[PDB]
């Protein structure tokens, strides 16, 4: 973001990022599992504060 | 009357609690509860029981004796 043409950013991308692995592993693609929310409570009692 | 925030001093103690809609109200009621009743009974039976056993024997003897004394004996 700033004073720059989108063209030059794409050129620099193909110039300095083409050397990057775009081929994932056979079955090692990470997938985010949903995270269980839990109604709960945590109380760190510290009266010195 | 005392109030919360003025009771006592506590430091470095963490408490983890779970919501009541997230857990069972009767978790392992018989699978865990019956063993605990037997543990507590054993721990206190010798303090509570012998007095009332002593009462039961004095109760029955006094009633038996009172019954026999009211029956007459040949002269």
């Amino acid at each position: 973001a700033g004073g720059l043409e989108h063209r030059q950013l794409l050129d620099l991308a193909q110039k300095h990022f083409s050397g990057l692995s775009g081929t994932y592993d056979e079955d090692a693609v990470p997938t985010l599992s949903p995270c269980r929310f839990t109604g709960s409570q945590i109380c760190h009692r510290e009266d010195g504060l | 009357g005392r109030q919360f925030g003025h009771l006592t001093r506590v430091r470095h103690v963490i408490t983890y609690s779970l919501s009541p809609f997230e857990q069972r109200a009767f978790p392992h009621y018989f699978s865990k509860g019956i063993p605990n009743v037997l543990r507590r009974t054993r721990a206190c039976i010798l303090r509570v029981a012998p007095p009332f056993v002593a009462f039961y024997l004095v109760y029955t003897w006094g009633t038996q004796e009172f019954e026999k004394s009211k029956r007459k004996n040949p002269a």
